[PDB]
């Protein structure tokens, strides 16, 4: 995870790290739909939305340790 | 005459307020219509948001479906 | 200099210079007035700060005062005392105790000198035009104008500035920060610029109420 | 002084807003924008605390968008 | 002269036509010959009258923001 931040400051691009160890919630990935009260989007729009640029680095990390079968 | 002065107060405030945003740009729904074609967006995706501000812009404000439709 | 007691009010503050009977009507200062008008016709005043004390601490004066030598003998025995003050310079403290009485030791109260005569006329003319239309809307908030109008060329025009701003029912504030200088030429056309932005707040109400009956 | 003239004419809007119905308080809104310039903050959280906060000022209150939006 | 406590010893007096150093001794201290008397004139009076209508004019226009001192 080291070489996430060494590669974006070497392109000069933006960066972006999204923890995934643990989540076991379908919702983090897409969001809910607007009729319900507190609904906002995911994990990925929020965080093009933090880099502003149609162009970032997104670490993706511990993508091994996504937990199942809970919700889904 | 209780119940005449305190409409006749309410409607003071209201005066001040529209005063307080009755400039030529100053809707914040001219605001967003403006910065709905500043930025990007692909064809489809504008027309949407365009007839979603046109819904928008008829519904009394404060309502909770005028606060779905802004927040998106 | 010359320690002698001080004649403290409530809010509505009396000015140097400034042609005024005043009812100082209050309840544990008359020590200090009585002795004051009795003490050869020498006044020292400030007024006192809000919730205010009707026996008059060290927590209640401020800073720069006047010297008020007594311009009349005449006490109405009410407990409502009146008085004239006419200044020639202001005043400040340097000893005190916490009174009544209210002790006045003095020091050399710099004043400037006055060379510009004008900018300073072309102010007269633009600070009584702007008087005549300040207090065409301020006679709605309570003011009237013979008093002011017979003396429109007073030599001094501090002292028609004076009169005036007395007459200028502005706050506390803007009257002790004005009444804390030195000078005649900024002050009093930033005196000025507070009578144009009254005119122009008080039109702004007007354009207020156009726009309350055209929506009923 | 064009900031004096604005500031006069919303401490009328001050007077009438209270006197309309009753003041509640020295409007807890205004309480939380006090502080939210106070702590802290970082500058990004700043900027997304303000726009949380003139989302909730123009909505009504009581709504159940509400009672999440002031927890947060 | 005046000769005062406050580390203030001074001198008066009075100017006619200036001069150059010749060739110097260099100090502290100094003994320094000068040249000539100097009170050189305008020669065609032209040039220099044209400079002195321009200067007068615009000192005119020169003093009116020049007032600050508070001169009448």
């Amino acid at each position: 995870t080291s070489l996430g931040r060494s590669i974006a400051r070497s392109m000069n691009r933006k960066f972006h790290r999204i923890s995934l160890g643990g989540v076991r919630d379908e919702a983090e990935i897409r969001g809910h739909r607007r009729t319900y009260i507190g609904a906002m989007p995911g994990k990925l729009i929020h965080a093009m939305k933090q880099v502003g640029v149609i162009n970032p680095v997104i670490l993706l990390d511990e993508i091994d340790k996504m937990s199942s079968d809970w919700r889904g | 005459d209780t119940n005449q002065r305190e409409y006749y107060l309410r409607e003071q405030m209201k005066a001040i307020q529209k005063e307080l945003g009755g400039e030529d740009g100053l809707s914040d729904l001219e605001a967003l219509r403006k910065k709905i074609e500043e930025v990007g967006m692909p064809e489809a995706v504008k027309t949407k948001a365009l007839k979603e501000l046109d819904r928008l812009e008829r519904m009394q404000q404060g309502s909770p479906e005028a606060t779905v439709a802004r927040t998106y | 200099r010359l320690e002698l007691p001080v004649i403290p009010l409530r809010n509505t503050v009396i000015l140097p210079h400034t042609t005024t009977p005043v009812d100082v009507g209050r309840a544990k200062s008359k020590r200090a007035v009585e002795e004051a008008m009795g003490a050869d016709r020498l006044i020292f005043l400030v007024a006192q700060r809000d919730p205010e004390v009707d026996d008059p601490a060290p927590d209640d004066l401020y800073t720069w005062g006047v010297q008020a030598v007594v311009k009349q003998a005449m006490r109405l025995p009410d407990g409502t005392l009146q008085v004239m003050v006419e200044a020639r310079a202001r005043a400040q403290v340097t000893d005190y105790i916490p009174g009544p009485y209210l002790r006045a030791r003095g020091e050399v109260f710099s004043e400037i000198f006055p060379i510009d005569e004008a900018v300073v006329r072309v102010l007269v003319e633009e600070l009584k035009e702007a008087f005549e239309k300040y207090v065409a809307n301020h006679k709605s908030l309570r003011l009237d104008r013979y008093q002011l109008e017979a003396v429109k060329g007073t030599s001094d025009p501090a002292m028609l500035a004076d009169t005036i701003a007395y007459h200028a029912t502005w706050t506390v504030a803007e009257k002790q920060e004005i009444l804390e200088l030195t000078d005649l030429e900024a002050r009093l056309k930033k005196v000025l610029g507070l009578l144009s932005r009254d005119l122009e707040r008080f039109e702004l109400d007007k354009r207020v109420a156009q726009r309350v009956k055209e929506q009923m």
